[PDB]
């Protein structure tokens, strides 16, 4: 989904939380 | 102190759903990496292709942004520009991107609203609503769906003519903001596939029959329909005029003791049911006298019994009661009781 | 007794049926119900579903849109009293598009002590004219009962009862309307016709005793309804007493309504013109403004407009942060709004704000704690204010700036002596670096 594809783009470049 | 970006961002991965969007840009960076303060993404709901949120810088591949309260089937612009520092230097004016255009995908439409079942014949119901106020796409067609409703099974079993035969003759921002939490809360039976109409004509019913009608609208007929929720509606036909005539003269018979068996012929096909018949006779010259024949009656004495009564020539007339209404009276039939 | 079951809280209930499962032991909620948006039950999923022990719901009910429930007598066969203490846009019993319901079946049903009823587009629901709501509400002017299948008369309401036009009065076919004598005008009679005592309400299993009712009237204490709770017992909820140690763990366990003491009521939050006392939890006068500290939630809050700082109205120190990003009574109203606060725990962020003219909004503003700093340890963030023009009036105002740094750019309106006396001032003179106060964007 949109949402988990999301959350693991913010791991990924942005780092929050993770 | 104005914008002034002069080289190119460029799209690379555009994703979309229902109510979300998620984008991604090629990566960014000044000759001094410092003066990135972040991105400013613009987006904005554009009909017609004749046309702010932050985002922190990413640490030191493709950054990306997620757009949530996006309606559905809708085109929005958007673009995105850097946000520089005016270094000591020749200032790095940095960079945007052109407007490129971006749709959201369809949901369930919501549920068609206004519908109104009129039963203009006997056979006949004409049904006309409104679109949905939230399309939520492009409406192919609607589905409706009827189904016929059998008649009470208490009133098949109730004595009418006792006591009780009353037969059914078959501040405003409040109220808005009542309505609108309700309608926010909203996020083989015999069907037609309504397409380009707001109304439709139900033919072949029986008459004077109860009909419980569903309403649906829907955006997609072949790949795996998906659809709104129902409306229901109610709705009772006619009743033909003369369907609840009685055939065939009111056959007599006398016993020996002055006993009188009447037969008549039921109304094979009444308005829904007959609740009670009616036997009014009066002989030549006397007032006229009135009895009750509940359904269990006729049922049990296969007519009705007469009995106890002067000697004379008497007249029957038989009228069958629906719930449309009071049948035809039926014509008298003269009869002579044998007096000894 | 009075109560056996446990006390539930309030919940709405929808798609499933789960968690309706949850109200199997309480007798009483302390809250409303919602039943609403099931789709795909069917009637042979409520044919064991049943509540005996429910007896009792405090603020309202609320039925919309279920598919396959047929009637509320077997779910709900002793709900006894409705007490509306907070009601549904003034509904105490709300009943609307439910669909397949055709007969109420509330035949416990005796008060509903505050509110009206709003049953409505429900094609197939009968047994609504043969209903005395003048006996259950005290005002039915404000009832609002339309567009059902009672009103295209085709309805065969039959039941076997004393009636009060004179109609019969019932309230499903089996069941018929409980009409008390004249002289119980509201504490309910037995079976045999004796009026039960004055705190009873509705029903009591033997007349003329106060443990032995089904619903009290006032308050409810150990089996017992009393008129006033005795100390040292405190009213809750309006409906019944509780001691000092349930109030005191109530307010504790939000550490959200955290409840405070206050003339014998354990109530949700102190009146105006009261703070709570953080020894023994009661609410006593204040000299001056009284201190109302106010939370917000993940430490963050945008105000776009004078409608997002309402809530705001108030509040004198802020433990989380401000982000102001209004771009159009303006600057007087939010003084109005605003112009309370003392404190704010996180960072003050203006930032794409073209209608401010001047912070003076800000007017009892004394001290920013920093403790919660924006990426790069900021506590103070200006960004693109196209016409802020004066932060303070330094001659006459007073600031502090605990921890962080400060960051201004593209104020184009704002000399560097504002900012370099808001500098000296706050005492981060030995705080800012390099690329912190943008130089040549701001002042012209």
């Amino acid at each position: 989904s949109l949402e988990e594809e999301w959350a693991q783009i913010e791991c990924e470049v942005y780092g929050r939380g993770c | 102190q104005a914008s002034c970006e002069n080289e190119l961002l460029k799209f690379s991965f555009i994703r979309t759903s229902f109510d979300k969007i998620l984008l991604r840009w090629e990566p960014y960076w000044p000759p001094d990496f410092r003066d990135l303060l972040g991105f400013m993404l613009f987006y904005k709901e554009a009909p017609y292709q004749n046309v702010v949120v932050d985002i922190d810088p990413p640490q030191r591949s493709h950054p990306g942004w997620l757009m949530r309260g996006l309606k559905p089937w809708t085109q929005y612009a958007i673009f995105v520009k850097t946000l520089v520092t005016f270094s000591d230097e020749r200032r790095t004016y940095g960079a945007k991107s052109d407007i490129i255009y971006v749709q959201t995908d369809a949901t369930n439409p919501s549920v068609p609203l206004d519908p109104i079942s009129v039963s203009n014949s006997s056979s006949q119901i004409i049904l006309k609503w409104k679109p949905p106020s939230d399309p939520n796409g492009n409406i192919t067609h609607y589905l409706v769906y009827w189904e016929r409703q059998a008649e009470d099974s208490e009133l098949f079993e109730l004595d009418y003519c006792l006591k009780g035969l009353k037969l059914p003759s078959r501040k405003e921002l409040e109220e808005s903001s009542f309505r609108k939490t309700f309608e926010d809360y909203l996020h083989h039976r015999p069907f037609e596939k309504v397409v380009n109409k707001e109304s439709l004509v139900i033919s072949g019913l029986r008459h004077f029959t109860g009909y419980r009608i569903e309403l649906q609208a829907c955006n997609q007929d072949s790949p795996d329909e998906r659809c709104s929720v129902a409306a229901y509606v109610s709705a009772r036909t006619m009743p033909e005029a003369k369907a609840d005539d009685i055939v065939g003269p009111v056959t007599h018979e006398i016993f020996e003791n002055n006993v009188v068996h009447l037969m008549w012929q039921e109304p094979k096909e009444p308005n829904g049911l007959i609740v009670l018949y009616e036997v009014s006779y009066r002989r030549y010259g006397d007032e006229e006298l009135h009895l009750c024949v509940s359904r269990k009656h006729f049922a049990l004495e296969r007519g009705c019994r007469l009995r106890g009564l002067s000697p004379g020539n008497y007249s029957v007339r038989v009228r069958a009661t629906s719930l449309a209404g009071n049948g035809s009276w039926t014509e008298p039939t003269y009869f002579y009781v044998t007096d000894y």
